[PDB]
């Protein structure tokens, strides 16, 4: 299936820190991430994520591999309450695919929305126009308040694709449990990948 | 801990180099970037080796950076097994001067050594020597600049002559060498003077915050400024300069005495020549 | 006619590692590219752990090299293993046989992949010694019988060399320096003075060789020191090195002001 | 052919360019035979088959112009066809050689093209005579282009023969313009 660099996007946030469902939405996004991840070298092996972290000190959390190494890494926590990198954490995740290694490799990016999500639309899109441009799949793991939606987010990957996992594909997480149950229906996996 | 003198093998700036232009980075918007290995314990740092670290800086003027921490702490023990005496010690960028992320990143690296240095190999060349400059960071947080110089290892003296050797000066003696370095600090100084007039222009002019600091170290230049050809100065100088023509006309003198003695040896060596000669061209 | 050119960071880091492993015959690998059948250029290097055991076959680590390899891929660096360089320190350039044998284990990765002695104690600073060939003082080795030697050159650019150039150069803040003066003194006091007693010497060898040949010469100054050499030699020092203190001084009384 | 009789197993001890060398020592024995030579290399010359090694077979073609120098210009364009439809290897570089051979002081763009293709070619083999041809054709004040060219192709060109004898070609052409060339010369100089 994937051959491409991936980035994991999470904000670990005032959603985040805060238990969305079990154990906490930052925990949530965890085993979340390594069941993706998981399907994602299951994808194909050599299949690269980056992770990172935005907020205040937005940075990478780890980067390049493919096996467990991310798993290794997101084992440590991050700041809980945290706050919007997003378009610098997704501009750096871009920057980041642009380094993605033994290319042929494709770029994409899943990115958790813990945050309130504070950008503006045209830097978000000129981030979509430059995704598109540097041509990243993007798909968008969010559960915000209300959520974070009729917003940028929905804008955003439409603002990003003319080709949908060439680009651009959404989902925003709802309420409840059932992640990799609901997910498994978003084209955040399966699907176009 | 506290160091003061920074020495710097020649390795670093090859390979550096090769680095350049082996990744085409271009000198305009884009600058190379790697690590470096060597011994940081005294109070010098002496720099040994180097390697490449591969790094995005963020479009133009940029905000955010990436540099990949799993590159490094992969590399590194691949060194380690090699010649565990090298430490990792610090980075480098071979763009001109500093920049906004450098003080950032700095303190990336004080998670991978201790202490952690920053300096710059200017690739261009295109101004005079030294295209290496040493920085480290201190408290506010910034750049000391700190002396550097390079320093031929028993390896690469051998490198370096084998090499350069089709470049290098041929006039070794003491005197030309001496008031060759002498001009080559002139024209060292006559430099720093510019860049402090230009300046304070730009102070004038260039938006000048103040930098009160500066001014304070201008003054204490000027205050420093040996006047005087006073009558004290006017006798030490002139006491000074005998001395050293007592030396010289000893100097000088004796050795004329000894080719004078040379002299004299050749002039027996033609007399004794033509003697033997004319005598053979009996029979 | 066949030739290899070596960049120069290849043979910095080359002398480098080899001085460094005195005396283990360390070794490395070699990347670089063949342009012609007469062509062999090699424009990088790394280097090959060490082992309870010298330069052999099992020396190379797999792991180890494309552990390497990928890493410099990341960097651009994609470049064939061309051959691999080695140190016979104070033995000169030549192959074991056990040197060979490995040898071959690089012939059939390569038919042209080339072996690279470098020679670390000896190699004077003047000309370093290398030494790069193949298979089929070292004569004893048959140089022409298993192998056979080939030919070095070095790929260069005009700003490499510029770094270099200030490898022996001074310092910024250096030529307005003035050495301590009264400390200099002593060298003048103290230096004429030593001569003076040399001053007698050179007398009494040109009263008394005065009635001699060069045979009869050598009886005398190989035992003892004529004073000859010490008054040209020693008036070196009081000239220049007073000269340039002088020329300190007038240049700081005048400049700086 | 005396001693070429005396050895046979000479051939045996000749080597694929002494093969090549062997055959084209030929010319010279027979030079200024202006039909036998052609004859002479018949046996060795192109298509007329050959006992083994391209390079004897190669040897003709720079072994003709030996005698026919000026005066081979037919064969050798033909040749040059030979060459211009394969430029490569022996096959390309005896013939690349023979070629200005016998076009050497005469102008002619083929020969220098044909070549300069040969040359661009970048056979170590083939590409060096194709340096030495084209400044043997334009060999006299020659062109400037050429020279841009040969020059460029010198800086250009990834080789050490094949930089090489370019500079032979540019000396080439470079001829009696004194003055002219110091350019170049200062160029090639500096």
């Amino acid at each position: 299936m994937v051959l491409e660099s991936t980035m994991v996007c999470v904000d670990n946030s005032e959603y985040m820190r805060n238990g969305d469902f079990l154990p906490t939405r930052l925990q949530a996004q965890q085993d979340a991430v390594n069941i993706v991840c998981h399907s994602k070298t299951r994808s194909n092996p050599e299949n690269n994520v980056g992770l990172i972290t935005l907020a205040n000190d937005c940075e990478v959390l780890t980067t390049l591999t493919p096996d467990t190494g991310r798993i290794l890494s997101k084992l440590h926590t991050v700041q809980p309450k945290g706050k919007i990198t997003f378009c610098t954490g997704i501009r750096v995740a871009h920057l980041a695919l642009k380094h993605r290694q033994g290319k042929n490799h494709k770029m994409r990016i899943i990115a958790f929305v813990g945050s309130p999500v504070e950008d503006n639309e045209k830097d978000l899109v000129k981030l979509a126009k430059r995704l598109k441009k540097e041509k990243v799949n993007v798909d968008i793991i969010n559960f915000g308040e209300e959520e974070v939606n009729t917003e940028k987010l929905t804008a955003f990957v439409n603002t990003l694709n003319g080709k949908d996992g060439t680009g651009s594909h959404l989902v925003t997480v709802p309420p409840g449990p059932s992640l990799a149950d609901a997910l498994i229906s978003s084209p955040i996996l399966a699907g176009e990948g | 801990l506290a160091v003061q003198k920074v020495v710097v093998h020649p390795l670093v700036l090859l390979s550096v180099v090769d680095h350049f232009n082996r990744i085409g980075k271009v000198g305009n918007q884009k600058r190379v970037v790697g690590v470096l290995l060597g011994s940081w314990q005294k109070k010098v740092l002496d720099v040994s080796n180097s390697f490449a670290v591969p790094f995005d800086e963020d479009d133009k003027d940029d905000s955010v950076w990436f540099l990949d921490h799993d590159y490094l702490e992969n590399m590194y023990g691949m060194f380690k097994k090699v010649n565990a005496r090298e430490r990792i010690v610090g980075w480098y960028h071979t763009g001109p001067k500093l920049h906004k992320n450098d003080i950032a990143i700095n303190e990336l690296m004080k998670r991978y050594c201790p202490n952690s240095v920053l300096v710059i190999i200017d690739v261009k060349p295109k101004d005079l020597g030294l295209p290496t400059e040493a920085y480290i960071s201190v408290e506010s947080k910034t750049f000391e600049h700190v002396t550097s110089e390079i320093g031929a290892e028993e390896a690469e003296e051998v490198g370096v002559e084998h090499l350069l050797r089709d470049i290098k000066d041929t006039t070794v003696g003491t005197l030309s060498q001496r008031i060759t370095n002498q001009v080559h600090g002139l024209k060292g100084l006559n430099s720093k003077l510019l860049d402090i007039r230009s300046y304070l222009e730009k102070v004038a002019t260039g938006k000048l915050p103040i930098n009160h600091q500066i001014i304070y170290q201008l003054q204490d230049v000027f205050n420093l400024l040996p006047d005087v050809s006073l009558q004290e100065f006017v006798k030490a100088f002139y006491l000074k300069t005998n001395d050293q023509m007592v030396v010289v006309y000893l100097a000088s003198l004796i050795r004329s005495v000894v080719a004078l003695h040379n002299l004299i040896n050749n002039k027996i060596a033609n007399r004794d020549a033509e003697k033997k000669e004319g005598q053979e061209k009996e029979e | 006619a066949e030739q290899v050119y070596i960049s120069s960071l290849a043979l910095l880091k080359m002398l480098k590692h080899g001085r460094a492993g005195v005396p283990m015959e360390v070794m490395g690998l070699m990347l670089g590219e063949f342009v012609d059948d007469y062509t062999v250029r090699v424009i990088d290097v790394f280097a090959m752990p060490q082992s309870g055991t010298g330069v052999s076959v099992e020396a190379v680590d797999p792991v180890f090299q494309a552990k390497m390899l990928d890493m410099l891929k990341q960097t651009g660096r994609p470049e064939m293993v061309v051959g691999w360089y080695h140190s016979h320190p104070g033995f000169g350039c030549w192959l074991s046989g056990v040197d060979i044998n490995t040898q071959q284990s690089f012939e059939a990765l390569s038919e042209r992949a080339v072996a690279v002695v470098v020679d670390p104690i000896q190699s004077v600073k003047g000309k370093v010694v290398i030494d790069a060939f193949r298979l089929i003082q070292a004569l004893i080795h048959g140089l022409n019988r298993h192998y056979y030697s080939i030919t070095i050159n070095y790929r260069k650019n005009e700003l490499e060399q510029k770094m270099l150039l200030n490898l022996h150069k001074k310092s910024w803040m250096e030529g307005l320096t003035l050495q301590d003066y009264s400390e200099h003194c002593k060298h003048n006091e103290s230096v004429v003075k030593e001569m003076l007693e040399l001053a007698k010497n050179y007398n009494k060898a040109v009263e008394e060789e005065d009635k001699m040949t060069p045979e009869q010469l050598a009886i005398k100054n190989v035992g003892k020191q004529d004073p000859k050499r010490h008054l040209e030699e020693h008036v070196d020092v009081l000239m220049t090195s007073n000269i340039v203190q002088c020329l300190a001084a007038m240049l700081d009384t005048v400049v700086f002001k | 052919d005396q001693f070429l009789r005396d050895n046979l197993e000479w051939l045996a001890r000749a080597t694929n360019w002494a093969k090549f060398t062997a055959t084209a020592s030929l010319g010279v024995i027979h030079k200024g035979h202006e039909k036998e030579a052609l004859q002479l290399m018949a046996t060795y010359l192109p298509k007329d088959t050959s006992p083994g090694s391209a390079y004897q077979e190669g040897g003709g073609l720079y072994a003709l112009g030996l005698i026919h120098a000026n005066h081979g210009g037919d064969i050798i364009d033909y040749l040059l066809n030979q060459l211009k439809n394969a430029s490569n290897d022996i096959v390309r570089h005896g013939g690349s050689l023979g070629l200005g051979l016998a076009a050497m002081g005469t102008a002619r763009q083929d020969v220098y093209d044909l070549l300069k293709t040969n040359l661009y070619q970048d056979d170590a083999v083939t590409g060096e005579a194709a340096g030495l041809a084209l400044g043997l054709v334009m060999l006299g004040s020659k062109n400037a282009q050429a020279i841009e060219d040969m020059v460029g192709y010198a800086q250009e060109t990834q080789h050490e023969k094949i930089l090489r004898g370019l500079a032979v070609g540019i000396a080439l052409v470079m001829y009696g313009r004194m003055e002219e060339a110091d350019a170049l010369i200062e160029s090639l100089c500096r």
